[PDB]
């Protein structure tokens, strides 16, 4: 309850930080892809397949 | 310039 | 009766933080395995952003 | 070599053709942004073409 | 970094809503003192947003 270091509280938090960590990594890796403009460009085509 | 061009192909 | 009257009283108090501990201990465990979802799908981006 | 060259130079020709595409879908779709990112690259590639 | 900043900052408004619940059950409840502990922490962590 107190969320004190603990044996079992201590270690809950060290893993909440790395997996946090590794998604916020992974975005910034992502967003680098997402920011180029051929990957934009394809999904305006895929819209408009979609919607045909 | 460029988009001023972008505009004038979007116009025909 | 009065000391099986106390001994009750603290069994059903014992009783109670375990049902406690044990939604807790639950919960983790399924955290764990949410934790565990959310690590394998970051290895599958860093093989899908490097090609 | 010169016939490396001469495939890159053919290859900048062809991708200068795919942007070209690109640019006029844009102009379809109506987005600004998408225009723009095709533009600068047909500049550059021409310049490296030429210099080749 | 950032996007844990922002999750952080994104915490502390759900954080303070969470709060703005419990001041409102407190009127309802109509005890004065589970009121009080609500406008404190509504004032810290506007602060601490601000900074972020």
């Amino acid at each position: 309850v107190r969320g004190m270091n603990t044996s079992s509280a201590m270690s809950a938090f060290e893993r909440m930080e790395e997996k946090v960590l590794m998604q916020e990594s992974r975005a910034q890796a992502l967003g680098e892809l997402a920011g180029a403009d051929l990957e934009t460009q394809f999904a305006q085509l895929e819209g408009g397949s979609d919607v045909d | 310039d460029e988009l001023a061009a972008l505009k004038a192909q979007m116009l025909p | 009766k009065a000391s099986l009257d106390t001994q009750s009283t603290q069994v059903e108090t014992l009783k109670r933080n375990l049902i406690q501990l044990e939604s807790k201990i639950s919960e983790a465990k399924t955290k764990k395995e949410m934790l565990k979802a959310r690590i394998t799908t970051a290895k599958a981006q860093e093989q899908l952003q490097g090609m | 070599a010169q016939k490396r060259s001469e495939k890159q130079y053919n290859d900048a020709q062809n991708e200068i053709n795919k942007w070209q595409r690109n640019a006029q879908l844009a102009l379809q779709k109506g987005d600004e942004n998408l225009a723009r990112q095709a533009l600068e690259r047909k500049k550059t590639y021409t310049d490296t073409s030429a210099a080749l």
